[PDB]
């Protein structure tokens, strides 16, 4: 029982810390966005980032 | 003036693919305004040149 609850404890950290990864309320791992676009030309051409959830 | 440049006065972006395309735009903006200038500034050398040859 003991390890179980620390097991859940960890669960639980784990969920906090992928929550807090925002950078000026935008994140790249927390799953709120398929995809981000940043800009590549003065065109408007964008380069591409897909996004990976933890 | 905006509306000889084809912006409108009440131009602007709501959200970012109207932004994406309002590059465009203001380019073709900035294009069209350096070629009218060019325009002007060629005619107002050749009224220059047309007054030294009246005197």
């Amino acid at each position: 029982n003991a390890l179980k609850s620390d097991f859940d404890s960890l669960r639980d950290q784990i969920t906090k810390a992928a929550s807090n990864a925002k950078f000026n309320g935008v994140s790249i791992a927390n799953g709120s966005t398929a995809k981000l676009t940043f800009l590549a030309n003065s065109d408007g051409s964008g380069f591409t980032v897909t996004a990976k959830t933890l | 003036t905006l509306t000889g440049l084809g912006l409108t006065a009440s131009s602007t972006f709501t959200t970012a693919a109207a932004a994406k395309t309002m590059i465009g735009t203001i380019d073709t903006a900035l294009q069209t305004a350096t070629n009218k200038l060019a325009s002007l500034g060629t005619s107002s050398t050749g009224l220059d040149t047309h007054l030294t040859f009246v005197g």
